[PDB]
């Protein structure tokens, strides 16, 4: 990544240079760039040190100028903001692998999950133990879950099998721990306690969407 | 009487007002990073206690609660 | 025949004399202070609104001093005032340019500003009802693109600009009142003190710099990141400020020591950051990511406390109210939320 393109004036700046790489009328194709010289202008890839520093002007002359001497077509305007997040969309949605909520049974089992995982993988992993109430209800609504968001890896774990024992006491049970690329993202102790006792998967999903835990919209 | 300024400048009048510059921040009086710092951690340890973000908002003291 | 390169030591040397007057203090960081002091509880924030009526990405918002009132400006060419509380809209208003870097909330709510690779910083009077036609003032200028601005109040705002300057325009004649020379590198944010007798500015030139607006001139340079700064925020009490770089660091800048306090980084972090906030107490320093990601840093001890809106890759820029009660989110989905 290095440089920022995305987010704030850079964000602009890149968006407004891509949108010419397609509104001229074709991109890597034959009515660009043909000196494979570059698959965009941009400003500030080497270091200019003349006046002692690593050059940033993000914007040249030649930049600006376009600016001026720019047809902003309404037309390729609106299609290029679809495009926009048609495009993000598609990189973040990844395929749907899963579909089932897995039993982990050992800590080593819960340590392994999350640490081999692919780190564009969101875990929600459930430390539970049978008889507690909100459990049940739990497991049946992750069950339903797992199924829709197939690409969300679903897990559950005695509070016995997790390998620390009186850390996790039925007080605080059922604890639901969400991971994503190596890092433990969310964390609810007593899970149970932000839905009404007789609780469905739509709930929980009403939940874990609200902390921006689920993919897909 | 506020100063305006084109950017038409030539490199030296540009390395010139650095210099000068330069000068002016040589000759500031700094404080020990030690006497910020006290002064930092004071400020938001007192204030932390009641920062919303920090200690969560009561449901009912919420303006943005669950609408109805 | 002339030359420069002598000229062009002097400013190292000197330079070399303030990095040492500043060595001549660091006797300890922050975080070393900060050891005994208990770490904040998991920063876990909830969506409570969702704001639907952009048709494109969001660029920036900005929230109004009532906490309630909030612009957002999108690549859709709209600039809307929203009623945070009942998610409902008060204003629209088209521009002109999709290509909108920054919008500014008046403290008064009287008026609205924004601009972006117009070079211009557009005003909107909320009050005569500018909503389909009228643009209060178009403030000419800039060289470069607008970054940032914020209102001073009604008749004054200051600008920063890709052309490498910041300026303070009287709104009513509409002239550049001041001008602040000295980055030599792209004006990318800035943020006003709260008493607005002085605002800081980032850019990239990898310094961040103090200024005196009733004066016009730099009182101050800061260093220490070697890359661009993206973003920059004065802290409440007004004697320190932070910046979020490129160089996937922040850092906190005390006034008074006019030096860095202290960083705020992990290995498992390798995007620029581009949005930087503090919450009310000024214990949480929420940091937004180029990959949309925002993570909430304990400014005390140096740890991540939190993530804002789960590493959903869906943030794009933030803002803080200023009563502290919550924290909103623009999206390139074209949707905006509420936290609390
Ligand atoms: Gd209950
Ligand atoms: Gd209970
Ligand atoms: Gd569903
Ligand atoms: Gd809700
Ligand atoms: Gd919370």
């Amino acid at each position: 990544e290095g440089q920022a393109t995305h987010t704030g004036p850079k964000g602009v700046i890149n968006d407004w240079r891509k949108f010419k790489l397609e509104s001229e009328d074709g991109d890597s194709i034959p009515p660009s760039k043909k000196e494979i010289l570059r698959q965009m202008s941009s400003p500030q890839s080497r270091d200019d040190k003349d006046s002692k520093e690593r050059m940033s002007r993000k914007m040249s002359i030649q930049e600006y100028e376009l600016i001026h001497q720019d047809k902003e077509d309404e037309g390729c305007l609106r299609k290029y903001r679809r495009q926009c997040m048609q495009d993000m969309h598609q990189k973040l949605s990844f395929g749907p692998r899963y579909g089932f909520v897995y039993e982990l049974e050992t800590g080593e089992q819960f340590l392994e999950t999350i640490e081999k995982e692919q780190k564009v993988t969101t875990i929600v992993v459930n430390i539970y133990e049978d008889g507690v109430r909100g459990c049940d209800a739990l497991n049946s609504s992750l069950e339903c879950l797992a199924a829709e968001y197939p690409m969300v890896k679903f897990c559950k774990i005695r509070a016995s099998n997790t390998g620390a024992g009186d850390r996790f006491s039925s007080d605080v049970l059922p604890t639901l721990l969400v991971y994503k690329g190596g890092e433990l993202i969310s964390n609810f102790i007593s899970v149970a306690e932000q839905f009404a006792e007789d609780f469905f998967a739509a709930d929980v999903e009403s939940f874990l969407n609200e902390y921006g835990l689920l993919p897909e919209r | 009487m506020p100063v305006i300024n084109i950017e038409d400048l030539t490199e030296k009048d540009k390395l010139k007002m650095e210099v000068d510059q330069l000068k002016k921040e040589v000759t500031l009086e700094r404080m020990l990073v030690s006497k910020c710092c006290e002064e930092f951690r004071d400020y938001v340890e007192e204030r932390s206690g009641e920062d919303p973000l920090v200690k969560g908002i009561p449901e009912d003291k919420n303006p943005f609660k669950e609408l109805k | 025949m002339s030359e420069l390169d002598q000229l062009r030591q002097e400013a190292e040397q000197l330079k070399n004399q303030i990095r040492d007057a500043r060595k001549a203090c660091a006797d300890a960081t922050l975080s070393q202070i900060t050891n005994n002091i208990d770490p904040v509880g998991r920063i876990q924030m909830r969506t409570r609104r969702t704001l639907r009526g952009h048709l494109a990405k969001i660029y920036a918002m900005h929230w109004g001093t009532d906490s309630r009132l909030l612009l957002s400006a999108s690549q859709d060419g709209k600039l809307i005032i929203w009623d945070s509380y009942t998610t409902n809209k008060v204003h629209a208003i088209p521009l002109r340019s999709s290509w909108v870097m920054t919008c500014a909330y008046a403290p008064s709510g009287n008026y609205v500003a924004c601009g972006g690779l117009d070079n211009i910083c557009s005003i909107y009077n909320l009050k005569t009802r500018e909503g389909n036609v009228r643009v209060s003032r178009e403030l000419a200028g800039h060289t470069g693109y607008l970054s940032c601005c914020r209102f001073l109040d009604d008749n004054q705002i200051v600008t920063s600009s890709g052309d490498t300057t910041c300026a303070l325009w009287d709104i009513e004649t509409g002239q550049q009142t001041t001008t602040f020379t000295g980055h030599t590198g792209d004006v990318m944010s800035l943020s006003l003190a709260p008493d607005t007798r002085l605002f800081v500015s980032g850019a990239c030139d990898a310094s961040a710099k103090l200024w005196d607006v009733r004066e016009g001139m730099c009182r101050q340079t800061f260093t220490g990141h070697e890359s661009d700064i993206n973003a920059i925020c004065f802290f409440p009490n007004g004697n320190a400020f932070a910046t979020g770089s490129d160089d996937a660091t922040c850092r906190l800048f005390d006034l008074r020591a006019d030096q860095e306090l202290m960083t705020y980084s992990h290995d498992n972090i390798i995007c620029g950051i581009t949005s930087v906030s503090f919450s009310k107490s000024g214990r949480l320093l929420l940091a937004g990511y180029d990959d949309f990601n925002c993570n909430v840093w304990d400014a005390l001890k140096a740890d991540r406390a939190g993530v804002l809106a789960g590493h959903d890759n869906r943030v794009s820029c933030l803002g803080v109210t200023d009563d502290g009660m919550a924290v909103a989110t623009g999206s390139w989905d074209s949707f905006l939320k509420i936290w609390n």
